[PDB]
């Protein structure tokens, strides 16, 4: 048992943001239906699809689930950001059982 | 020679084809005495996916 | 008047309507001490509906035994009896625009198939052109006369058929 | 750069700008001459 | 019980005759197309009607129809 | 073939340990299909009607009960172990039909010998209306 990693396998650039459907053999030739344009929503987080190789899909997997987690952080720092400038808490605090909780002014 | 030119663009009249009174290039033609010779290519693909089809003399005529 | 129906000034519904929808926030503005945010919400809302119901009467709007405003669509009782703004001038203000939508769509189909790749030009815009005709569809009418007088609008039995 | 404005005129990006101009433009068109029901 | 028919327009693909489980088309030697090639149907007793030929036809429209009709034990897929 | 190879009804079959995929009471009734084919080695495979089986060096044999179940079987091994099964259809009776290579050469090579069947010399389409055959049955014969 050993940490092993891989350099610089992946450059970083916009290229291939203009270039959708790069992921697939099939949708990378382009539309010329409207049935691209669904299947490219439904087949981008198939990884097993893209390609046979385990290795390459267990790197998207791993650095997927870090995307989960910063946009779990954001919707939970919300929460306590929009409970401190928008709400009662305060309020709530000193009286509980006849107050009730506000956290969304409109 | 027995066919439309190389290259040309013709339209179809088959009153079955996804490509009726619509324009194709001609991307051969067979003077061996085939039914339906000539070989004609679309831009558009039909409901399977295929964008090419073998259509007759007959079938074929000028563009617009 | 027409079709029996009273003018919105001269309604009594009408009044209660409003008497009626300002006592609600009256009775919540008391809750809430004078110099409070909650307290300019209330007002700024009465202030609004105050001007909601004056406004509607000082138009010639047409209120039912119901209290509530009627709105008339023959030009012709329309102009006579001079309820034009509300369905038959809205009528012509849409129509401007939604056939500027119509004549800027269908610039940008025809003039991007006259070029390579036309399915690209779909789902990646040339944001440029688009622009460019956005901009300059505002004489759209005289375009549409334009195009058909001259007869290049419509296409003549070259498209596809069934049987 | 180039590829970055491709990425921008993409459909999903583009329409994004038109929905923030058609509803930015009408909630302000509500917020200024409030509540409009008969064209004066 | 189903019946196959084959037309005119076929170019010996034999993407038919693959595709079909049931071993209910066969390729038949002919004069008409460049591969000298052509589709049949001698055993449709057997035809399931699952239509996968169809598919496979790439011409513009079908040279290889399955018109559904009466069934039967071995076209309703009955392992009992 | 040079000639149809007739059934061996006693070969060895693969090492397996069964399953409710079986054959029912249809078979014994009516009709069911055996298949045939010789392997060089013992490999396993996946059966159409259940899990994995061990195959024997040398001829081998099934019982399935419908002729899908034993085509499903040969594209496997054509394509995987590049192998030539033949597959029969047995009666109730005791009658015995040799089915899939009828010619000897697969459906998708062609052969000189062979005959068309159900073929129209016309497009498709290009038929005559339903009311033209309204009392009687059949448009596209
Ligand atoms: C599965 C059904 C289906 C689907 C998925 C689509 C999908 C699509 N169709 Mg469509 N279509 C369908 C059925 C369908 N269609 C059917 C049944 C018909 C009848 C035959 C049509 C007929 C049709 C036509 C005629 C057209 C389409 C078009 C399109 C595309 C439009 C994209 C778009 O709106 O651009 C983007 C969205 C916009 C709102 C563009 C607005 C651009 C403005 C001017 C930009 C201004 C904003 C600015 C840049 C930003 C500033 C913001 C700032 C304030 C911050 C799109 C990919 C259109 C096309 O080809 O694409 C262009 C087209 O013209 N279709
Ligand atoms: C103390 C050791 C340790 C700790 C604390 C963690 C913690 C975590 N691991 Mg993990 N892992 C470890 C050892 C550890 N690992 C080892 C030794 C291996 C290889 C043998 C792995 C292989 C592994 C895989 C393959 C995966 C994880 C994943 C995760 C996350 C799952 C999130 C969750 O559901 O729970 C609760 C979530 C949280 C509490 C959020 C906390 C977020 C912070 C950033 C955690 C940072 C702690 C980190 C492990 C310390 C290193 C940081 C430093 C190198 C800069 C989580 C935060 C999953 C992942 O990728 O997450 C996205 C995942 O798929 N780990
Ligand atoms: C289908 C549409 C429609 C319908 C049902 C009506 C219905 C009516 N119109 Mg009207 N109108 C219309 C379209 C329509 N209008 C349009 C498009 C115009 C041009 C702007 C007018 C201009 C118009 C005028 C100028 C007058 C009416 C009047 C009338 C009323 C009397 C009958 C009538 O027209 O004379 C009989 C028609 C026979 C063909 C009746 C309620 C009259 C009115 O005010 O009624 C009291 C009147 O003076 N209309
Ligand atoms: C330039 C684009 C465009 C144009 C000029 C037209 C024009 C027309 N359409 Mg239509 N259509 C379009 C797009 C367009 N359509 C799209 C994108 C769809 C998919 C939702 C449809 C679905 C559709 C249906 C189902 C029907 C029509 C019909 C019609 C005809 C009657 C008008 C109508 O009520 O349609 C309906 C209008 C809509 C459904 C709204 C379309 C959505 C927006 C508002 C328009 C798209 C503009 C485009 C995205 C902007 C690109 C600009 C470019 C510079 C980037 C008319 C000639 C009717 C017809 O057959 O005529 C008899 C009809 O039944 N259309
Ligand atoms: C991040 C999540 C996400 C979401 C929610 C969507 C959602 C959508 N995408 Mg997509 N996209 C994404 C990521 C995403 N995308 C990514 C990562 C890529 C790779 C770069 C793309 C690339 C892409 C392409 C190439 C296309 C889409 C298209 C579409 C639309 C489908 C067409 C339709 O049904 O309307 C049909 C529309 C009509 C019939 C007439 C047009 C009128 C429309 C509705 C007005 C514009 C709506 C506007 C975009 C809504 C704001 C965005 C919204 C998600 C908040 C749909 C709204 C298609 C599209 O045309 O977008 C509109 C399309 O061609 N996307
Ligand atoms: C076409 C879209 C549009 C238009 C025409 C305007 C127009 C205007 N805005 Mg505005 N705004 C918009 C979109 C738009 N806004 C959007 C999308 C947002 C959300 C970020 C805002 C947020 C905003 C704020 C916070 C303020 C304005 C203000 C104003 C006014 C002076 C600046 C002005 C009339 C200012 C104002 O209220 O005028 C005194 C001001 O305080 N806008
Ligand atoms: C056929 C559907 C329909 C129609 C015809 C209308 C029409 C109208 N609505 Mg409504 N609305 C609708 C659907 C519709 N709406 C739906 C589905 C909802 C729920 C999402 C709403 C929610 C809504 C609200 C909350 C309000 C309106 C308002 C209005 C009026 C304001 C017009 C304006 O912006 O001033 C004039 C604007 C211009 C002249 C500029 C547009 C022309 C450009 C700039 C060129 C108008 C007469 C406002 C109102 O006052 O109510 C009467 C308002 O407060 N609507
Ligand atoms: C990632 C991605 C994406 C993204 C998306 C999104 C995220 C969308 C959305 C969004 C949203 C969600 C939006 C919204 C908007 C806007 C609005 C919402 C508005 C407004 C404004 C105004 C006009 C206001 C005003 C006011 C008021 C109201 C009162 C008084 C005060 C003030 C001024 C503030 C896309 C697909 C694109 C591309 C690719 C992928
Ligand atoms: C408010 C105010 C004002 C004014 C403003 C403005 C700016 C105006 C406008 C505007 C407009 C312009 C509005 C509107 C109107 C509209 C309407 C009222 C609508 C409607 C609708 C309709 C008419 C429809 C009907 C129908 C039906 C029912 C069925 C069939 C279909 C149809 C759709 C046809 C002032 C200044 C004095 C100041 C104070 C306040
Ligand atoms: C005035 C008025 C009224 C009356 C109405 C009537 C009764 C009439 C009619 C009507 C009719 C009987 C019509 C007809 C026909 C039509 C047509 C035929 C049309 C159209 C359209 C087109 C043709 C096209 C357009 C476009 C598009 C879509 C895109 C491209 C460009 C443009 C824009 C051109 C009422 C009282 C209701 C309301 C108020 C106002
Ligand atoms: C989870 C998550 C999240 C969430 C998000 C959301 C939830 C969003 C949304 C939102 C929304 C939910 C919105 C809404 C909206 C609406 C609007 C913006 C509007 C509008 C429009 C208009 C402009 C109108 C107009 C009009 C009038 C006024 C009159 C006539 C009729 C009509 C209607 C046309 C975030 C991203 C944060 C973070 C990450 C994660
Ligand atoms: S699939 Fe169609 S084109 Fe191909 S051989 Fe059979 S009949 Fe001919
Ligand atoms: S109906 Fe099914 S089994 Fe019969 S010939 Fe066509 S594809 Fe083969």
């Amino acid at each position: 048992v050993k940490i092993a990693v891989d350099r610089n396998p992946v450059e970083t650039n916009f290229e291939k943001w203009a270039k959708p459907g790069h992921f697939s053999r099939a949708l990378a030739k382009g539309p010329n239906t409207t049935t691209w344009i669904w299947n490219l929503h439904a087949d981008a987080h198939d990884f097993d699809n893209h390609t046979s190789d385990l290795e390459e899909i267990s790197r998207k997997v791993f650095s997927a689930h870090f995307g989960q987690l910063g946009i779990i952080l954001i919707w939970l720092s919300g929460m306590y950001f929009h409970g401190a400038r928008f709400s009662n808490y305060e309020g709530w605090l000193s009286d509980p059982t006849h107050i009730k909780p506000s956290a969304q002014v409109v | 020679e027995i066919g439309p030119k190389r290259g040309s663009l013709v339209k179809v009249l088959r009153p079955e084809s996804y490509w009726y009174n619509q324009v194709g290039k001609v991307v051969s033609v067979d003077q061996s005495g085939i039914r339906y010779p000539v070989v004609v290519r679309f831009e558009n693909q039909n409901y399977a996916g295929v964008s090419t089809n073998n259509y007759a003399l007959d079938e074929i005529e000028e563009v617009k | 008047d027409i079709a029996g129906l009273t003018p919105c000034s001269e309604s009594k519904a009408y009044n209660k309507l409003e008497r009626k929808e300002l006592k609600v926030l009256d009775k919540r503005l008391k809750q809430y001490e004078p110099g409070s945010a909650p307290y300019l919400a209330l007002q700024a809302t009465k202030e609004r509906t105050e001007n909601r119901f004056k406004t509607y009467a000082k138009q010639g709007l047409l209120c039912g035994n119901d209290g509530l405003p009627h709105l008339i669509s023959d030009p012709g009782l329309a102009l006579r009896f001079n309820h034009a703004g509300e369905v038959f001038i809205p009528t012509f203000g849409f129509l401007y625009v939604a056939g500027y939508i119509g004549h800027v769509g269908r610039q940008y189909i025809i003039l991007s198939k006259e070029d390579a790749k036309p399915t690209d030009k779909e789902i990646i815009l040339d944001v440029p052109l688009a622009l460019k005709l956005a901009f300059q569809g505002w004489a759209w009418p005289l375009a549409s006369i334009q195009e058909l007088r001259n007869g290049s609008l419509l296409e003549k039995d070259e498209n596809i058929t069934v049987s | 750069m180039k590829d970055f404005t491709t990425y921008l005129s993409t459909a999903p990006v583009v329409g994004l700008g038109w929905a923030i101009f058609t509803s930015g433009l009408l909630i302000e068109i509500n917020r200024f001459f409030p509540d409009p029901l008969v064209f004066s | 019980a189903h019946v196959v028919k084959i037309y005119d327009t076929c170019i010996g693909c034999t993407q038919c005759v693959r595709a079909c489980p049931l071993d209910v088309l066969e390729m038949v030697p002919w004069d008409g197309c460049k591969a000298a090639q052509m589709a049949s149907s001698p055993r449709t007793e057997d035809c399931v009607g699952c239509k996968r030929c169809e598919t496979a036809c790439p011409t513009d429209f079908l040279s290889v129809r399955v018109y559904l009709g009466n069934e039967s034990t071995r076209s309703l897929g009955l392992a009992y | 073939p040079w000639k149809q190879p007739e059934l061996d009804p006693d070969t060895p079959s693969p090492i397996f340990g069964g399953s409710t995929g079986g054959l029912l009471r249809k078979a014994q009734v009516e009709e069911f299909y055996v298949i045939t084919w010789e392997s060089p080695k013992e490999q396993i495979f996946e059966m159409p009607t259940g899990g994995a089986a061990i195959m024997r060096k040398g001829p081998n044999l099934l019982k399935f009960a419908r002729k899908e179940q034993c085509m499903a079987l040969t594209t496997q091994l054509r394509s995987k172990f590049r192998q030539t099964p033949c597959f029969y259809r047995v009666y109730a009776d005791g009658k015995v039909q040799y089915l899939h290579p009828k010619d000897g050469v697969y459906p998708e090579k062609v052969n000189a010998g062979r005959v068309g069947v159900n073929q129209n010399m016309r497009s498709i389409g290009k038929n005559v209306d339903p009311i033209k055959v309204v009392k009687f049955t059949g448009s596209e014969p």
